[PDB]
């Protein structure tokens, strides 16, 4: 099944570079969608549930205010997230259906994940059973095998960015911190609790930081809380760099072993960063029962299937105040976002 | 316990990325 994987990534790389070098642009217009309800807001602007007026298909539309993006100094970040979304294709990566812009905003119309934010589900149940956590972890492992083969580093893995779809599978969202790089980079970015030691420290780092983040995720999913936490980020960094980790007593021995190899301060030993690469992870005992191809094919029964009343149902998301989408009579930051 | 500490940490809600 190894020959197929190598063959799979080969074609995947071919399809990726064609789109990466020739990105799609202006594939739709705002008036084609009816705004329904806001699913989330904040710095990233806002994500609304919308409905294509003719097909009746529902989507999650991320709206960014150009002037705001400039103020936040996120110009390159936003252009890059879109360039990446339109070029990638993987079962667990959220799909970009359409993208366009007008005088005031930038829009990314993506596939809607009805199930809700993983964050919500975790804080709701407390913690996921090891089998439940494993089902999700497997999807991430494959997603990172895919992304890393394209020299793409994610850099913002966390329950907050993982959506749950109708079949209970994952949809990774937000690539505003992702980057295409072979070798090392130095940017301090990400979410405090999930930063690898080498990101906090001034020295450069590589894709190995995604594998450390995977360790933090598995740990939070199975414990109900992260391995390193405190009131303030600087205190959290202190704990991370020390690397002292304690595990709940209910953690199986093999789970602790896997975590010891992922939350490994020494790169020469961190799983995912050795000679056998991702295979050290896929062949670890904790994953003994995992049917990798079946996961990729979405054939495995999800241990948790979120409720779903309809394709336009938003009962699995929080409530937000609605705000009129205003479009300035004048074009703003045309030069800055010409590539979008 | 660790759980109790987390519950009182002020960081149980959605966590933003660093800016
Ligand atoms: C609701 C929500 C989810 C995640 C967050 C935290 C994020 N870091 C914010 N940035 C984001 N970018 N793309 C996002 C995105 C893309 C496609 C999607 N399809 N379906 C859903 C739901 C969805 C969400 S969300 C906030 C609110």
């Amino acid at each position: 099944e190894q020959e197929s994987v190598k063959e799979f990534l080969a074609k995947a790389k071919e399809d990726f570079l064609k789109k990466w070098e020739s990105p799609a642009q202006n594939t739709a217009h705002l008036d084609q969608f009816e705004r329904i309800k806001t699913l989330g807001t904040g710095s990233f602007g806002r994500v609304m549930l919308v409905k294509h007026k003719e097909t009746g298909n529902h989507y999650a539309m991320k709206i960014l205010d150009k002037q705001k993006v400039v103020k936040l100094k996120q110009i390159e970040h936003t252009l890059n997230e879109k360039r990446i979304l339109q070029a990638v294709n993987f079962p667990f990566l959220v799909k970009l259906e359409f993208s366009f812009k007008d005088n005031s905003n930038l829009y990314m119309v993506m596939e809607y994940a009805p199930g809700g934010e993983m964050f919500s589900h975790l804080r709701r149940i407390g913690r996921f059973s090891e089998p439940h956590a494993r089902f999700y972890a497997a999807q991430i492992v494959l997603t990172f095998e895919y992304l890393h083969s394209l020299d793409l580093i994610y850099r913002d893995l966390k329950p907050e960015n993982l959506m749950i779809d109708q079949q209970g599978y994952i949809k990774v969202t937000d690539f505003g911190f992702a980057k295409r790089v072979k070798g090392r980079t130095w940017t301090l970015c990400g979410t405090p609790e999930y930063l690898a030691p080498e990101i906090i420290l001034s020295k450069g780092y590589n894709k190995a930081v995604d594998w450390w983040a995977l360790g933090v995720l598995i740990y939070e999913m199975a414990a109900g809380y992260p391995p390193f936490f405190a009131d303030q980020p600087i205190q959290i960094y202190e704990k991370i760099v020390s690397g002292k980790v304690r595990f709940p007593s209910h953690f199986s021995s093999d789970l602790k072993d896997l975590l010891r190899n992922l939350l490994q301060v020494d790169l020469t030993k961190r799983f995912g960063n050795l000679k056998n690469g991702v295979n050290d992870i896929k062949n670890h005992k904790w994953f003994a029962t995992t049917d990798w191809i079946a996961i990729y094919q979405r054939k495995v029964e999800a241990p948790f299937i979120p409720k779903f009343k309809g394709p336009g149902d938003t009962s699995n998301f929080d409530d937000y105040e609605e705000e009129e989408i205003r479009v300035s009579i004048n074009e703003k930051c045309g030069k800055e976002f010409s590539e979008f | 316990t660790t759980y109790a500490d987390f519950i009182a940490s002020g960081r149980t809600g959605r966590r933003n990325a660093i800016h």
